[PDB]
């Protein structure tokens, strides 16, 4: 007969203004990861905030983000050229998806990217952004490998000296404002919601209502949708237990 | 503690050429770019060129067309900046600066005083 | 080529006062701008980078602000050791990087 969206009570605003508006985004091989928790995340505000050339959300619709509570939200941010933006997705292959940043096949979160040619491209060439180019094995999901040791591509050992069959693993991009549209830096921000809902700490605004007992209600307890009659019970719940099932 | 050491003072004649050095000691030489900054007496600083070890490229200032040719020996982590066609207005201390981490010249060399006169 | 302009070119102040230096660009260089300090006979040392941060080891009295085309360096409590020439870099175009004309700070 009525809905009762009884979310946890918290008023902190998630620092999406400190991950999407950072002056410097980390290099793709050393992508910054920020764990966001204990705050209210207004994903609609960040959705309609700029010109996001790519807002692919995998496993959850962008509009439904305000109606869910997530256990952990990670904001992996980096800078990638235009042609390699497509490689930031599950089931992708290439230098970016294997040597720099690997998204798991069970990825659950949004992938956000916008063409930032006014901040990460300089006339002489911006070489602060480096992508790994040679590695022994492809990266496991969500792994950062910032080792700059010379990769031995031949039988003869390199012994830390680059030369024949010895190359430096990291190669710069060198963005310029007159580069191609597919060769401009795209400041990617990959949100990875840890969809567990048990210690749900990041939530949408979703103004709560008063709990209604002993009547058929369309409850929305902490992101656990359904329908039933919420009756107070004498269940011996432990302090660290949220839902019984 | 990265330390940059340059060559000694040089005295040349107008119309000749000079070539200074900048020995990069410590850290990783393959990532940070070395930028050469000159300062004529009584005047502000002036930028000359950049050596980009990661891309193995060298850039020169627009005001110096072909006058500056920057090379380096990555084996010994030594950067050489060559200035051609010295004149009376090129008497300046030629610093070498390491635009590390945040593109700013955090580490500056001791600077060599290059004097061009008869 | 982006041209940088400083103001005032020559300034004088006493110990413990407040000093403001304005280095205005000609084009939008976002927030890419660094502030140096060159005591005579020494190599300039970095003070501010990205136009607002503070370089490690720099005394906290140095503070920078501004973005776009006009920037500003300010010293909360001027000290005798802080009398030198302050330059502003514009590392938004690497062809060519243009320093400021130089702001010499003198004892009043
Ligand atoms: C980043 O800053 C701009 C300008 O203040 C603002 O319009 C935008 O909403 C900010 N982005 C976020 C994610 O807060």
């Amino acid at each position: 007969t009525e809905s009762i969206v009884r979310f946890p009570n918290i008023t902190n605003l998630c620092p999406f203004g400190e991950v999407f508006n950072a002056t410097r985004f980390a290099s793709v091989y050393a992508w910054n990861r920020k764990r966001i928790s204990n705050c209210v995340a207004d994903y609609s505000v960040l959705y309609n905030s700029a010109s996001f050339s790519t807002f692919k959300c995998y496993g959850v619709s962008p509009t439904k983000l305000n109606d869910l509570c997530f256990t952990n939200v990670y904001a992996d941010s980096f800078v990638i050229r235009g042609d390699e933006v497509r490689q930031i997705a599950p089931g992708q292959t290439g230098n970016i998806a294997d040597y720099n940043y690997k998204l798991p096949d069970d990825f659950t979160g949004c992938v956000i990217a916008w063409n930032s040619n006014n901040l990460d491209s300089k006339v002489g060439g911006n070489y602060n952004y480096l992508y790994r180019l040679f590695r022994k094995s492809n990266l496991k999901p969500f792994e950062r490998d910032i080792s700059t040791e010379i990769y031995q591509a031949g039988s003869t050992p390199c012994n830390g000296v680059k030369g024949f069959n010895c190359y430096f693993p990291l190669q710069s991009y060198g963005f310029q404002p007159t580069y191609g549209v597919g060769y401009q830096p795209y400041r990617v921000v990959v949100l990875s919601f840890e969809l567990l809902h048990a210690p749900a700490t990041v939530c949408g605004p979703k103004k709560s209502t008063n709990l209604v007992k002993n009547k058929c209600v369309n409850f929305n307890f902490n992101g656990l949708t359904g329908t039933g009659v919420l009756t107070e019970s004498n269940k011996k719940f432990l302090p660290f237990q949220q839902f019984g099932r | 503690q990265v330390q940059l050491v340059e060559s000694g003072a040089e005295v040349k004649k107008p119309g000749s050429s000079v070539k200074v050095s900048c020995k990069a000691s410590g850290g990783n030489f393959n990532m940070y770019t070395i930028s050469w900054v000159r300062q004529a007496p009584g005047r502000g600083l002036e930028w000359m060129g950049r050596f980009i070890p990661i891309a193995n490229k060298a850039n020169y200032a627009q005001n110096f067309p072909g006058r500056v040719t920057i090379t380096a020996d990555k084996s010994t982590s030594t950067v050489y900046m060559e200035l051609r066609s010295l004149t009376s207005d090129d008497t300046a201390v030629y610093y070498c600066a390491r635009s590390g981490s945040y593109d700013a010249f955090d580490v500056w060399g001791q600077g060599t005083m290059v004097t061009v006169s008869s | 080529a982006i041209r940088m302009t400083q103001s005032p070119s020559t300034l004088s102040a006493s110990v413990g006062d407040r000093v403001t230096i304005t280095c205005r660009a000609s084009q939008t260089i976002n927030s890419w701008l660094a502030w140096y300090q060159q005591k005579p006979g020494k190599a300039p040392k970095l003070l501010i980078y990205d136009a607002s941060n503070l370089e490690s080891g720099v005394p906290s009295r140095f503070s920078g602000s501004g973005s776009g085309t006009e920037f500003t360096l300010t010293i909360s409590s001027l000290q005798p050791d802080d009398f030198a020439t302050y330059y502003c870099q514009q590392y938004e175009s690497y062809s060519p990087i243009t320093f400021g004309q130089g702001t010499r700070l003198e004892i009043k």
